[PDB]
């Protein structure tokens, strides 16, 4: 029943929230947060470069985890208009702890073939990065 | 009260919103009206009106034209030069363009209401905060929901030089008088910005009582393996 | 090049920074800077200064007549008056009083910082919001620590008149900039505001790094497996 | 060794890695050496080749021939035709095509060394394996530290079929000898498998003294603002 | 089709186990299904059985006859000598036997499931990696509850020679599908691994859910 405010795919960070009613009136009421976190135990310092160390320092900048950065059209009088959302998304790429499942991560090998040196793209989360 | 030569540049709501800007070219500090000569350089587009001259509060007259029809140049970044006679004595000319070179994008922060203003259940002070922009001038609207708020309700005050060293930037706020009531149903309340150094057009941001400061927030850690992957 | 007379309140800086309020009795629509001689009637107390070297950008001429010792009736709230007769345009007339029908004591707030200048180090942002009553002049001051800072050193707005109906009010705001350090180190940061009515002439309010509701804020880990 | 005639797919080093794909047809059972002849459906106009027949432990004749070219047509999914004329006989025709039906790209998974053998350093075997794949071959590497290890090293066992019903799948199972001083100071290992199955044609995982845990972990983990404005 | 005479070793399934062991004694490469005479000298006193003649795809023919009696001389280090009097003309001869001069005991190795596999239930795959034989053959089988599971429930991978110098051995792999339901309830699994040169009939090893783990993790949540 909670509204879900912010729902991060590098970092699972799903920050739902809801009015719970107080004890001392039923006029007044408050607000409570769920910043349902998930920290991975098995990741490099870099997700995009399997030759990195293990991470075991996480940080989670509540503004970076309650991001927007999808368009949105807004009826100003008679112009309908598109609007950034944040002053955050500016790409360099943001650090990133957790695979995007619907991203697709790769990494280049040197393999030799035939005789020969070729480089291949070899995926990274290979359940994912489908057409 | 002598004459001068000086060009209007053209408005920030018609860049960004409006469909038609321009520009206008006005002499000032004369004491002959009418008889004034303004010719543009870049005679294309659609032709310039020439005003009627006004008198300023020193008795000499203030005479411009205007050149419609210059937003698409403009937004490609160039320039304009026009080239007047005086209705008395001289030639004098000037130039302006839509390009200044040492930008800084808009960083937008709301202020939700103060515990003072909303434990009484009356009304609310939104604050909009937007903080860099060097051409100084913004357009600040107001959203309820999905609709835009009449002007008449925003208090939204001058840019200001922003005092320090380094790179010059200015502060606008605008403030927003919200009822209580429904901040408490939980209508959503938004500023809404404009400045060309800005990509996409504007930009916006969005407080309610629930983005606002929480009370005992929960906190719940999971530690995870499998893949790294999150879905 | 008209003529008018006028009157001009002192500054508020002068009637709660210490006392030394005088009341400017400007004389316009001169074409000769050595004018009028003009009278006084405020009260009593013989005390004027004629300043006759002023010209606008029409090149006419004003005169800038002060009156000292004007603080006790404002706050009286009394009346004063100016006169002058010009060669120009014979008799000129004004008065000037505090107003008190719609002066209401102010309404001050503090906003603490944004939460994306919490997040990043460099700077910050204090919000210093200010409701003021009809005959509304304001000093907005600040203060780190116990030391007043310099103007140089605030961003202040003018007031706009609020919407609304039944009185007039309008809104200030002001901006200080904080070091993310010294935030982060237990300063005390103050808005200072000094406004006609109040009665102590000065109202203060502060923020803390801890300003605000003090949370119970619950945490616990989950060494679970299902990851999310 | 009766009159008969089989089709041969490309090998999948050559689908994934090279561009020289080929099909191959080939005659068997025959008792003459003599050329026989092969003809391809796709009537493409590059040049088909007729190789060398090879005499077999009974001194039976096998002839076979090669279309060159079959890239893009196996990666559409497309099949294949060849019809031969023995020199004995007359006419045989068959067959290739693509699965398209079940291809199921593999899971990979890597498992570091076994405590007995780790507590004793000398020689350790990193292992990987591949499982629930349809399709019966498989294209397994093992690496070093970003760099590829010599095949006479890695030990790779041929696919075979997983028990149960559903798709047929395989597994497939390889071992690496890796000098225990190496995996001490942490030398970046990595299993890399390919497939035509997999959207990409390969995948890799990777092995190092920290895939598993130490006796010694912590984690730091910062919720910062907290009650900051969630947008 | 030309002549040869081979001795087919007596396999490890029914060696170290089972009663009534044998060997096989094969002419290939014949043109008559009948004649062959497969004489025996490790003179134990009992008669070989004369086995029906197969033919290969080409038609050549392939004659052989089973001599009971082997596990007792055989794991010895016995020399059974096989003389076979071909069908068509003259005798082929060979010797069969346990060569004990370079062997080599397994080492048996149990590697729990990747946690991969563990974060999605499902089927978990147990790996039994042996390591380290002198020939090829091996028997791999596995215990579930202590009980020995059917050969259907099996992948295992064929012997292949171990890289390196100064050696003489072979690696085996084979992996059982568990149910992740019985693997978290600790249910015990087991591989058995059986070879020649041994001091037992069953090496073996076991794996459960659980063992002396580094999991202990220190998470410091912290609200800044
Ligand atoms: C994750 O590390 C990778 C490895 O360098 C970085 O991404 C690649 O960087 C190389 C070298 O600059 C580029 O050529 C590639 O284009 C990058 N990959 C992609 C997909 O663009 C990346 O910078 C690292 N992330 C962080 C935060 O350091
Ligand atoms: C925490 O909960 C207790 C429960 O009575 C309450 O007394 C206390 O004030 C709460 N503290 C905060 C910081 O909310
Ligand atoms: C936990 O840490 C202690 C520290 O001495 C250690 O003895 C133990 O093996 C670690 N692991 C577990 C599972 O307790």
């Amino acid at each position: 029943e909670a509204t879900i405010l912010a729902d991060n795919k590098c970092m699972c960070t799903r920050v739902t929230s809801r009015i719970i009613p107080s004890t001392e009136d039923p006029n007044e009421d408050i607000v409570e947060r769920n910043i349902r976190i998930v920290v991975p135990l098995n990741n490099r310092e870099n997700i995009s470069d399997p030759t990195s160390p293990l991470r075991r320092n996480f940080v989670y900048h509540l503004s970076d985890v309650c991001k927007k950065c999808d368009p949105v059209e807004v009826e100003l009088e008679d112009q309908v208009v598109t609007a950034t959302q944040s002053n955050i998304c500016n790409e360099v790429p943001e650090t990133c702890y957790m695979y995007d499942r619907n991203k697709c991560y790769t990494t280049m090998v040197p393999l030799r073939y035939h005789g020969e040196t070729k480089m291949v793209q070899a995926a990274l989360t290979p359940d994912s990065c489908y057409p | 009260c002598q004459p001068s030569l000086s060009l209007q540049r053209p408005a920030l709501e018609d860049l960004l919103l409006g469909s038609d800007a321009s520009i206008t070219c006005t002499l000032n500090g004369l004491r002959n009206p009418e008889g004034a000569v303004f010719t543009w350089e870049p005679s294309t587009g659609k032709d310039a009106v020439q005003k009627k001259a006004v008198q300023n509060s020193c008795g000499c007259y203030s005479v411009s034209s205007v050149l419609p029809g210059c937003a698409e140049r403009w937004n490609s970044g160039a320039s304009f030069k026009c080239t007047v006679t005086h209705p008395e004595s001289g030639t004098l000319t000037g130039t302006i363009a839509k390009v200044t070179v040492n930008t800084f994008p808009p960083q937008v922060h709301l202020l939700p209401p103060p515990s003072e203003e909303l434990a009484l259940n009356e009304l609310l002070s939104l604050t909009c905060l937007v903080r860099a922009f060097n051409p100084k001038e913004v357009l600040v609207r107001w959203l309820h929901g999905n609709e835009e708020l009449s002007p008449e309700s925003y208090l939204v005050f001058e840019p200001l030089k922003e005092p320090g060293e380094g790179a010059t930037t200015y502060l606008v706020t605008s403030v927003l008088r919200v009822s209580a009531e429904t901040w408490k149903q939980g209508d959503q309340y938004s500023c809404m910005v404009g400045h060309e150094a800005l990509p996409m057009n504007f930009t916006q941001k969005t407080i309610d009582r629930l983005s606002g400061k929480p009370t005992n927030v929960s906190v719940s850690v999971i530690m995870s393996e499998g893949d790294g992957i999150c879905y």
